């Protein structure tokens, strides 16, 4: 039983190159690191992970033949990138470790599924080291705008507006900062809402005091 | 507070009495037992009614009515059951397409209690839609919500009961003993002393509760009983049926 | 500074109504707040008159 999955367990050159032209492109929304990798199988081996693919789709409840499996392709590991290819949607199989192959060319599909409210501002220094002449400011602000969310701290929010390019136009940021602006402003006003809400609730509670001692 | 100011057979329909007549003095014709149908506007001694053993009268809507012999065949003719039988004569509440009885009950979506040779008459009466040891209240509006009321728990032959099944709250006979009682607070509105035999009391099917007898006929008339409930109502889990309610005070509605 | 102060008057405004609440022609009413009170079951709830 298993033992044949052993052997067709048992039975990393182009990879670096395909790594390193899907890492020459720089598009904000290409297609994603599994997409590229699927792309990149196709254009290609794989039959025989396909033949253990087909004994994978069988064992859809064998959990310690899945395990199993995991560790003999981390013992089989190839540049520690094909265990992708055996693990499409099987990271948890054997979060915080993805980003040492995901995010190490270029994936912004993966950026935002691993992304948090920490490590944030090492993400942004790594992908600024793009050096274009604006394609760099380009996929910083649609990084910025995909997850504008994700930033709710204003010490973050600080740090990230220091460690902004100086070099390029202001029309690209203009509405990352009205946007930050507008943000602020209501935020403000809305605190100050609350603080004459509450005032005008301890006025309506001492004016019920005043009437108590007017009531004898 | 809540105000309250109170022979063959006897019937009220709506706003009608019945050999005398009430119109609101002409005499009728010249009977064991009686019974009239919703309209305002009835077996004779002969056993007959001119154009049986049935201890049942109940009816079942303006024209209609049930009957059923205690040795069970219940016509309505439509009959709905026929088993075992009884030495006297009970439970044939049947209304809003369902059904239930008072020794056995069954449950009809579409127990022991006291008796005698002689046994109570009217122990199941209920408008609008018992035991020695207690009664039980119910409507079906089932088995499993039914409470219970001890009759220990009553106030004070020995008071020989005789059902007045209001809205608001329920109220017995008990010879002269005859109270009133919330329908839920489990708590003894008031009672009432009636002087001397006791034809029986009736309730008006159109909002009153009158009481026959032959030394005298009575009456029992209430007030301001929505009111009183009103708090009791608001204090409860049950807003919907205390939002339907009506003649109570315009700000305390809309509190 | 805002928040700050507005969470501390709303503890002591919530303390000094639940005071006062619980401090107090004595039956349960809502006074006029212009110079009148009476009792609500003394008929003086809902008089009608279109208020």
């Amino acid at each position: 039983s298993k033992f044949l999955f052993n052997y067709y367990l048992a039975k990393w050159s182009i990879l670096g190159d395909f790594i390193k032209e899907y890492k020459d492109d720089f598009a904000y929304d290409k297609t994603d690191i599994t997409n590229f990798i699927h792309i990149k199988l196709k254009h290609s081996f794989s039959k025989y992970y396909e033949k253990c693919e087909n004994l994978k789709s069988e064992n859809e409840k064998d959990d310690e033949f899945i395990n199993f499996t995991f560790d003999e392709i981390s013992k089989i590991d190839k540049e520690h990138i094909l265990t992708l290819l055996f693990f499409p949607n099987e990271l948890t199989n054997w979060s915080e470790e993805l980003l040492k192959i995901y995010l190490s060319f270029n994936d912004f599909r993966s950026v935002e599924k691993y992304i948090g409210k920490q490590n944030l501002v090492a993400v942004m220094k790594q992908y600024l080291d793009i050096s274009s002449l604006n394609y760099s400011v380009e996929l910083v602000t649609n990084l910025l705008q995909r997850n504008f969310e994700l930033l709710d701290d204003t010490d973050i929010q600080l740090k990230i507006l220091e460690t902004i390019p100086s070099v390029f136009p202001v029309q690209t940021i203009s509405e990352l900062l009205l946007k930050v602006l507008i943000k602020y402003q209501e935020k403000k006003e809305e605190s100050n809402l609350r603080k004459c809400l509450l005032k005008n609730q301890i006025s309506i509670s001492d004016e019920l005091s005043r009437n108590f001692d007017s009531q004898g | 507070m809540i105000k309250t100011r109170i022979l063959t057979h006897l019937k009220v329909s709506n706003d009608q009495l019945i050999i005398y007549r009430i119109n609101l003095v002409n005499h009728f014709d010249c009977i064991m037992n009686v019974h009239v149908s919703p309209m305002g506007s009835i077996r004779t001694n002969f056993g007959r009614y001119m154009l049986l053993d049935l201890s049942s009268l109940h009816w079942i809507n303006e024209t209609t009515f049930l009957m059923g012999i205690k040795k069970p065949k219940l016509y309505r003719t439509k009959l709905w059951y026929e088993n075992k039988k009884l030495s006297g004569g009970d439970g044939i509440a049947y209304w809003e397409g369902s059904l239930l009885l008072t020794d056995n009950i069954l449950y009809w979506r579409d127990e022991q209690f006291e008796r005698l040779k002689h046994h109570a008459i009217k122990k199941f009466d209920s408008y609008n839609g018992v035991t020695s040891n207690g009664i039980v209240f119910g409507d079906l509006k089932f088995l499993s919500s039914s409470k219970v009321l001890l009759n220990f728990e009553l106030p004070d032959k020995d008071h020989l009961i005789k059902i007045v099944l209001t809205a608001f709250h329920i109220l017995l006979l008990r010879k002269n003993t005859v109270t009133m009682v919330s329908q839920l607070n489990n708590d003894v509105v008031f009672h009432e002393t009636i002087p001397e035999k006791f034809l029986g009391l009736v309730r008006d099917s159109v909002e009153t509760f009158w009481c026959f007898s032959n030394i005298n006929v009575f009456e029992i008339i209430i007030e301001n009983e929505p009111n009183s409930v009103w708090n009791l109502l608001v204090r409860d889990n049950k807003f919907d049926k205390a939002l339907s309610l009506k003649g109570l005070t315009v700000r305390e509605i809309e509190s | 500074k805002l928040i700050e102060s507005y969470d501390k008057e709303l503890k002591e405004k919530n303390k000094k109504l639940k005071n006062t609440i619980n401090s107090d022609l004595d039956i349960p009413v809502v006074f006029f707040k212009c110079g009148h009170i009476y009792h609500q079951h003394c008929l003086n709830e809902e008089e009608d008159t279109l208020e």
